[PDB]
């Protein structure tokens, strides 16, 4: 009974990896150790990026996965073992992807439920930290657990604001509101 | 200004796939340029992959594109100039002229993949438009802002038929006439500019009344299955806006079908029955419903048949025939005996005779 | 590119353990689908093509494809 | 000890369910959900592997939430049975829907048995004696055997059958278990109103017809296995009594129909025409247990619907080998008013052989046959020329041929409104003397209009009068 | 004038304070749009078959649910939803406004009216999906239709809740004898009785925008839209629109039967509606069966035509009566689509076309058409005095090959063959005036007992408009018999003997 | 009653090219800035109430 799900596109390698490593406690330590080897790949961008290419080997694919554990030795203990069976099974090109859908599964353990506050232009802090407050001072967030909440920049929205969490999102802005007034009165 | 750029990641054919970078993505049916040495090339998107990733087929030749080339977007779809400078002038389904004419100094760009008119505007009582030649008027009216099946070859006087159809229509009703050969043979396309120069309907120096839009058959089948829609759109700025009744050509739309069936065999969608696309009633009608008669004014549309193998259950023929409101054939057995026109009398019926 | 066939959680779990059942599945297996009477079964590696193998109900079966993964 | 899961996907009328409990419910167990309408039964199809099964739906599956609690009944979809079923109207599942109460019966079995064995299978010449002129003329049906109505679009099938309940079913002692398989809603309630003023179905008192319908208004995970509920109610009184079982089905077709709408939603990879590739074995677990074993018999009369009268269709042509006499219904010859309009070339029977029914019974309608093919070849000479440019020979036999196709029509009991005249049964030994007169020649110079819509030879001899009184 | 204003700005009210309780337990990102049908993200508590809306307005149904991702087929063209957009749920299963109040209108598929004649009043929302009635709340018909046609209800008639099809070719007289039908209603929609009014609900189907529009222009001509519902889902749009709109106007027919009312509803022409379901099953990757309709268009078909039956007592005695409408191909009663709705429907009325082209208007084949619970629900004067006709017309048609030789024959088969070309032209009708029973039946009484002999061939149309004239100025009270009793006595048959001879005799 | 509805029509199709002529007037203003205040009350009054 693992929590949410990846079902489908690939994150079943992570989930067989949660629920592997959620029967033996270590999961922090996978996800730091996660954290470190996407780190150590981004540090060392030509072919550590450039060498997730379908077209080596076997056997290569398995000696880029052992000189990335050369540079530390007991790299936590499953995820060194995850790697051979994805060098084997040569799906290591959808790699950093399994590290972003770990992390989700992780963050979600902690309870970080994202959010998100779309508008057409940034804001001030004061208008960020009284709707992380609400946001946090709500129904939505049965605490417990965290609340992220990142303001983006939307041009195809014409300004006003939207909230986003959890499929759940109000929009009060402006481009919507506009198409309703439109829509009542194009009759 | 605020360019959205992106890369072509994929050549197959005259399929194209581009990937555009985040939050940036144009709807379907948007026109996209690619700068080439030779001019421009255009691409239509027309099925979104996910990924930032759409999937456009092509409206030119697509040789020598590198993938990775920069994608300049224009927001709207196909843009065509339309109007008064657009008389006389043979454009494509880009919307530049290949007559070598210069740059048409067209005053509005106008998009083609519009909306047909809301059902409030459908003029409720189809009257005859008169025509002008006898035996149309007579036995097989025209309606005014309906459809006509004009079958029979070439070499039946059909030229002849049809610059008769824009004469009279410049003379009786004022109309102009916007021709569009969907797949036209090209040289017949130079042989009858030739003619509509000869016979007075396109004046090189003084106002011609027709507007022509060739679209060839080299041409990737992108550009065909949108050719037709080039010639609706200039057919809609005459319509709606200056308020005439105006006379869409259309040959031949057979060969509109065959358009539409290699794109959406191209896209990789399951073909139907026969061959033909699976969307075949929606992109028929897509084209037949934007032809009608609002309050404003009206557009007339005579199209040509090539009836297949000659069977009339096969469904591109039987498609067709669900919107034609009146045929009008030219037969052989006239013609043999040197009668101009040969409009058939017993053959060409229609659903206005009444 | 693709799904695998042999990427099912319950199998890839006991992979990452180290455990390495596959070695020691030669002469038994275990069901991984079966219906229509089909059964896409993992395992048994020293298994031939037209070899005949019994389920643990009572039920008897012929194997025809060998893939990589499953039988 | 429930076992809960969820729902994980649908698809129209098939849904995923997940589970968590390492025991899956097996194959062909029904699970069930509690929906705001009541609630609603799937059947597993198959396992995905993952502990994931993939259900087919027994009803309609509008309005499921991923995620929503799926509960184990353990077995199968259970049938009440025994006599207390008579009466009444069970729906697929087994929920009575002539609103008289539940059905207190005591034991309900599960659909899915095997067939029986090859050592309990028996056979059978019992002929059936039916009343109409074109079966017991060229195909003699078999009691205990099975009974094809191959036919098209409205020809009629339903009639005949209707026909043949009203000539066997009251004089039959057994029960009867009719099977409304995808057929109209309203011909269902047009036979329950015919069972209960013929008697045959007595409301407060005994019946003799148990109703197990379900109409081409549900999803097709009810087709699929309504057969089947009919199926157990008639092979529960073949095994648990020891009667005469007659099983009316109506519509085969529909149920591998459902067969086909299932099985490209369930992966299966679309076979020849557009149906299922598991067809031979469905189509023989649903043959296979309407037989007739030493306990009792099952003499079974099936409809089988064809799409567009195309033989080649691979569902009836996989029908064909099941059935111990077919009889095939064409739309060309119901244009010309013979109704029944029964193919008398292409009837079949297991029976109709010389040392089973009698040497003259098999030589008239060797005869008849003969006849009746050489109209068959000759027709295309006379659809260009005429029928002037025959030899004479052959001119009386093509005579003679039209007048014994005229002569196959027979005014039915239940058709009585369509052509105004009322029924006529006509016992098997006048008809056999009847064409044994025609093919002799004892009566050629009769104008053909007299042969049509008639009885025996007496009522032909009889209407050739009135004709002759009428004309003068 | 600000009339609109002021209401368009108490549902700015409403806008308002819907977005105060906006939380949408729903949202999820458009992954990808292909093939003219959506993939969502998100959306973790969907129904299946639930009503979403995307952000420009294009509203949808999520047709398929999968542990992943959600499949929401299109209500529309797919210029308007892009890539990566915001899909609210609505909270529905699909559903339509029904109710009385739509009288008048012309909707879409979604109830929304596009007549330009204001918001729907609306008596409530009902699903598209419902379950047909089971086969205890249904009766066997026993009320006639009139629909006005001289053949129709000579020969094939029509019951309040017998689903009758009219098949025939294109451009060959199709949606005429729909249209003559609810003209004839009009004869009760003015009266008072409810249970004798007959309300009657259009459903366009891949039609053109002007032939709609035309037909709207008539049915306000002759005045049947203070009775009609017209439900458009023209050509134009795109196609599970076309998927959608039958089954909307079933609902809307379904409100008209479980309230007592009686209601007749026109489908025109299903076989453009099974032309949409092959193009929503072809573009999904079903695989297609013989001629490329998908494997469940039988089930289509069926899950539309059997919500139209008679509700018995029980229920309140209400009614839906279907007439669908199948194009087929050159005369042809056997491709894959025509053997379905075939197959449902309790009969036909075959528009063969060569009869057409020798301008016999309606076309009906007689021999062909026929209905199966139509000859319970006749008016009782016409079955009794047409119970000749079918079988006059089978014999009729049995002496049509005989008599193109061109042979010399006996004198049976000439009064026969006199007497049936003057039924075959005594058959024909302009458009637009059917005529009631009790105008039906003197002018089949004619044409049964032998009085037209004496006339020309080509006097029967005027002696039509004549006999009727000479009817309506003199035996004015034999009408009115036929009007009340519907059923003819010997001594009104006695009377009716005379008056036909007397006009007969000049 | 027919040119009634006429006028009608065309007092509402005016009113749809002066909700575009309101549109043109809205766009310029700092309620683009203004508004957000008023996003900002409405999800303190929505998410508070649950
Ligand atoms: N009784 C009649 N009087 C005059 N004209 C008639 C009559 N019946 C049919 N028609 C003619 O038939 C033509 C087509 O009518 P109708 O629309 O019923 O045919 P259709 O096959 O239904 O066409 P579609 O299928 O495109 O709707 C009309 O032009 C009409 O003039
Ligand atoms: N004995 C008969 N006399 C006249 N017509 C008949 C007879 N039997 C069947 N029919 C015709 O067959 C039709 C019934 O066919 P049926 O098998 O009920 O249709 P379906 O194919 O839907 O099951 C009726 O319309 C009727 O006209």
């Amino acid at each position: 009974p693992p929590p949410v799900r990846l079902f489908g596109v690939e994150g079943t390698y992570a989930t067989a990896l949660y629920q592997a490593a959620a029967k033996n406690s270590s999961i922090d330590a996978a996800f730091q150790s996660l954290q470190k080897v996407e780190s150590t790949v981004k540090k060392n961008p030509k072919l550590g990026h450039l060498l997730l290419n379908p077209a080596l080997s076997l056997k290569d694919r398995n000696s880029v996965i052992d000189a990335i554990v050369e540079t530390h030795k007991n790299l936590d203990g499953y995820v060194v073992n995850l790697l051979k069976v994805l060098s084997e099974n040569n799906r290591l090109g959808c790699f950093e992807k399994i590290a972003s859908d770990f992390g989700v599964l992780n963050d979600a353990h902690n309870g970080l439920l994202k959010g998100t506050v779309t508008s057409a232009e940034p804001l001030d802090p004061k208008s960020f930290k009284r709707i992380e407050k609400a946001l946090s001072a709500s129904k939505l967030v049965g605490q417990g657990k965290s609340l992220k909440l990142e303001n983006v920049v939307k041009p195809e929205i014409k300004g006003g604001l939207i909230v986003e969490l959890g499929d759940k999102t109000v929009d009060l802005s402006i481009s919507t509101k506009i198409q309703k007034l439109n829509k009542v009165l194009e009759d | 200004s605020t360019p959205i750029t992106g890369k072509v990641t994929a050549v197959i054919g005259a399929i194209v796939d581009v990937h555009f970078e985040q939050s940036e993505l144009p709807a379907i049916l948007n026109a996209l340029e690619i700068k080439t040495p030779q001019g421009k090339l255009v691409l239509e998107v027309a099925q979104h992959l996910g990924e930032n990733t759409v999937r456009t087929i092509a409206m030119d030749g697509t040789e020598g594109l590198v993938r990775g080339e920069k994608v300049l977007d224009t927001g709207g779809p196909i843009s065509v100039p339309v109007g008064r400078e657009t008389l006389g002038r043979i454009i494509n389904v880009i919307g530049e002229p290949i007559d070598e004419r210069g740059p048409i100094k067209s005053k509005l760009r106008k998009p083609i993949h519009a909306d047909p008119p809301s059902f409030a505007e459908q003029s409720t009582s189809a009257e005859i438009l008169e025509t002008g030649i006898k035996v149309v008027d007579l036995l097989a009216p025209y309606a005014r802002g309906g459809k006509i099946g004009l079958f029979g070859g070439a070499g039946v006087g059909k030229t002849v038929f049809i610059q008769e159809l824009i004469n009279n229509i410049a003379k009786a009703h004022g109309g102009f006439s916007v021709f569009t050969g969907v797949g036209e043979r090209t040289r017949e396309g130079n042989d009858l500019y030739r003619e509509m120069k000869e016979t007075g309907v396109i004046n090189l120096e003084g106002e011609s009344k027709v507007a022509l839009v060739f679209g060839q058959m080299n041409e990737p089948p992108g550009a065909r299955a949108r050719v037709a829609l080039t010639g609706l759109t200039i057919a809609e700025y005459f319509r709606d806006e200056e308020g005439q009744d105006v006379l869409l050509f259309i040959d031949n739309i057979f060969r509109f079908t065959q358009a539409g069936s290699e794109v959406s065999a191209l896209l990789g969608r399951i073909p139907s029955a026969v061959g033909y696309q699976p969307t075949l009633a929606t992109d028929m009608g897509l084209l037949q419903e934007r032809i009608t008669t609002t309050k404003k004014g009206s557009v007339t549309s005579v199209q040509a048949v090539y009836v297949p193998a000659d069977d009339l259950t096969d469904p591109a023929p039987a498609t067709t025939f669900a919107h034609l409101d009146a045929t009008t054939v030219l037969s052989r057995g006239i013609s043999e005996l040197g009668i101009y026109p040969a409009v058939d009398p017993l053959d060409s019926k229609s659903r206005l005779l009444d | 590119t693709k799904a695998q066939p042999t990427e099912v959680s319950s199998i890839l779990e006991e992979r990452i353990k180290g455990v390495s059942d596959e070695a020691n599945l030669n002469e038994t297996g275990r069901v991984l689908a079966v219906g229509d009477g089909i059964a896409r079964v993992f395992g048994l590696n020293n298994i031939q093509a037209e070899e005949l193998v019994e389920f643990s109900s009572g039920v008897k079966g012929m194997a025809l494809n060998l893939e990589p993964g499953q039988v | 000890t429930p076992i809960t899961g969820k729902v994980t996907a649908v698809i129209g009328a098939i849904v995923d369910v997940h589970f968590e409990q390492s025991e899956l419910p097996a194959i062909l167990n029904a699970l069930e959900i509690k929906t705001p309408q009541g609630k609603l039964v799937l059947e597993v199809a198959q396992h995905l592997g993952e502990n994931t099964v993939r259900t087919i739906a027994m009803d309609g599956t509008e309005g499921l939430v991923r995620g929503e609690k799926v509960l184990d009944t353990g077995g199968p979809i259970s049938v009440p049975v025994g006599r207390e079923t008579l009466g009444r109207i069970i729906n697929v599942i087994g929920e009575p829907i002539d609103e008289r109460g539940p059905i207190k019966s005591k034991l309900r079995k599960p659909i899915h048995a095997d067939p029986p064995s090859f050592a309990e299978q028996s056979t059978s010449a019992e002929i059936l004696e039916t009343g109409i002129k074109v079966v017991d003329l060229l195909a003699p049906y078999a009691r205990g055997g099975k009974i094809g109505l191959f036919g098209g679009a409205g020809v009629g099938k339903t009639v005949f059958i209707q026909e043949l309940i009203n000539n066997i079913a009251k004089a039959h002692g057994g029960f009867s278990v009719f099977t409304g398989v995808g057929e109209r809603t309203r011909e269902g309630n047009d036979l329950y109103r015919e069972m209960k003023e013929t008697g045959v179905i007595n409301l407060e008192g005994e019946s003799k017809v148990a109703l197990v319908f379900g109409q081409m208004n549900e999803p097709p995970g009810a087709r699929a296995r309504v057969a089947l509920t009919g199926l157990t109610i008639a092979e529960y009184f073949r095994d648990e009594e020891g009667q005469d079982v007659l099983l009316f089905i109506d519509n085969i077709f529909r149920f591998t129909q459902a067969g086909s709408e299932v099985s490209a939603l369930l992966g299966r990879i679309p076979s020849a025409v557009g149906y299922q590739p598991t067809l031979a074995t469905d189509m023989g677990l649903l043959q296979e247990r309407i037989t007739t074993t030493k306990k009792g018999s099952v003499t079974s009369v099936q409809a089988v619907y064809v799409p567009a009268d195309d033989l080649t269709d691979p569902a009836p042509a996989t029908t064909f080998a099941h059935l111990d006499a077919t009889t095939v219904l064409s739309r060309g010859i119901s244009e010309l008013g013979i109704y029944p309009a029964v193919d008398p070339l292409d009837s079949k029977s297991r029976l109709l052989d010389a040392a089973v029914v009698g040497q003259e019974h098999y030589d008239v309608a060797s005869k008849v046959q003969e006849t009746l093919q050489t109209y068959k070849s000759l027709q295309d000479i006379i659809a260009i020329l005429g029928m002037d440019e025959l030899s004479e020979q052959d001119k009386l036999t093509v005579e003679r041929a039209r007048k014994i196709q005229r002569f196959l029509s027979q005014p039915f009991a239940v058709a009585e409104v369509f052509t105004g005249i009322p029924g006529k049964l006509v016992r098997l030994k006048d008809t056999v003397a009847s064409f044994k007169a025609v093919l002799e020649g004892k009566y050629d110079n009769i104008p053909e209009h007299a042969f049509y819509m008639v009885g025996g030879i007496e009522d032909v001899v009889a209407k050739a009068e009135k004709l002759a009184a009428e004309a003068n | 004038k600000a009339q609109p204003t002021e209401v368009s700005s108490i549902l700015e009210e409403r806008i308002k304070g819907v977005s105060d309780e906006a939380n949408l337990n729903e949202t999820g990102r458009v992954l990808a749009v292909g093939d003219g049908i959506a993939r969502v993200f998100g959306l973790n508590n969907i129904q299946a078959e639930e009503l979403v809306e995307f952000s420009s307005g294009v509203k949808g149904m999520a047709l398929n649910l999968e542990p992943g991702q959600v499949g929401i087929v299109l209500f529309g063209s797919d210029r308007l939803v892009k890539e990566g957009e915001l899909v609210k749920r609505t909270g529905n299963i699909v559903d339509v406004p029904v109710g009385p109040g739509l009288l008048g209108r012309v909707v879409d598929a979604l109830g929304n009216p596009i007549d330009g004649k204001g918001p729907i009043d609306a008596a409530g929302r009902s699903r598209a999906q419902v379950k047909a009635p089971g086969i205890l709340p249904r009766r066997s018909v026993h009320e006639p239709v009139q629909t006005g046609l001289k053949a129709v209800d000579a020969l094939v008639p029509i019951g309040r809740g017998q689903r009758e099809l009219i098949i025939g070719d294109r451009q060959t007289g199709k949606t005429a004898v729909a249209l003559d039908t609810i003209l004839n209603q009009k004869r009760w929609n003015n009266g008072s009785d409810e249970s004798k009014k007959l309300y009657c609900v259009y459903v366009a189907v891949g039609q053109k925008r002007s032939t709609v529009a035309q037909l709207v222009q008539t049915l306000e001509q002759h005045d049947a839209m203070k009775y009609s519902i017209i439900v458009a889902a023209t050509a134009s749009e795109a196609a599970p629109l076309q998927y959608l709109a039958p089954f909307t106007a079933a609902s809307i027919g379904e409100w008209f039967r479980d309230n007592g009312k009686h209601a007749l509803i026109v489908y025109d022409d299903l076989s453009k509606q099974a032309v949409a379901y092959r193009q929503l099953s072809l573009l999904l990757r079903r695989p297609p069966g013989r001629e490329a309709y998908p494997g469940d268009v039988f089930y289509l078909h069926s899950r539309l035509l059997e919500r139209a039956a008679k509700l018995s007592e029980k229920e309140g005695s209400g009614s839906l009566t279907a007439l669908p409408v199948i194009e087929t191909q050159g005369g042809d009663v056997s491709a894959y689509i025509p053997t379905n709705v075939i197959s449902i429907t309790d009969g036909q009325i075959f528009l063969e076309a060569e009869l057409f082209y020798k301008g016999i208007r309606p076309a009906i084949n007689v021999g062909l058409s026929v209905s199966r619970v139509g000859s319970a629900a006749q008016v009782k004067a016409l079955k009794q005095v047409a119970g000749s006709l079918k079988l006059f017309l089978a014999q009729y048609r049995e002496v049509a090959a005989f008599a193109q030789f061109g042979s010399d024959l006996d004198a049976s088969t000439k009064q026969t063959l006199v007497r049936g070309e003057r039924l075959t032209q005594l058959l024909k009708q302009n458009q637009y005036s059917p005529l009631a029973t009790e105008e039906q039946v003197p002018l089949i009484y004619a044409g049964v007992n032998g009085h037209l002999d004496g006339i020309e061939l080509s006097r029967i149309g005027e002696f039509e408009s004549s006999f009727l004239s000479y009817l309506k100025s003199n035996h004015n009270e034999l009408l009115t018999e036929i009007r009340e009793k519907g059923e003819l006595s010997k001594e009104l048959l006695a009377s009716l003997k005379s008056a036909t001879e007397s006009f007969v005799a000049t | 009653v027919r040119y009634e509805a006429s006028l009608r029509q065309l007092e509402q199709r005016q009113l749809a090219k002066s909700v575009i002529s309101r549109v043109q007037s809205e766009l310029g203003n700092p309620k683009f800035q203004e508004k957000v205040l008023q996003q900002s009350i409405s999800e303190i009054e929505q998410l508070l109430s649950k």
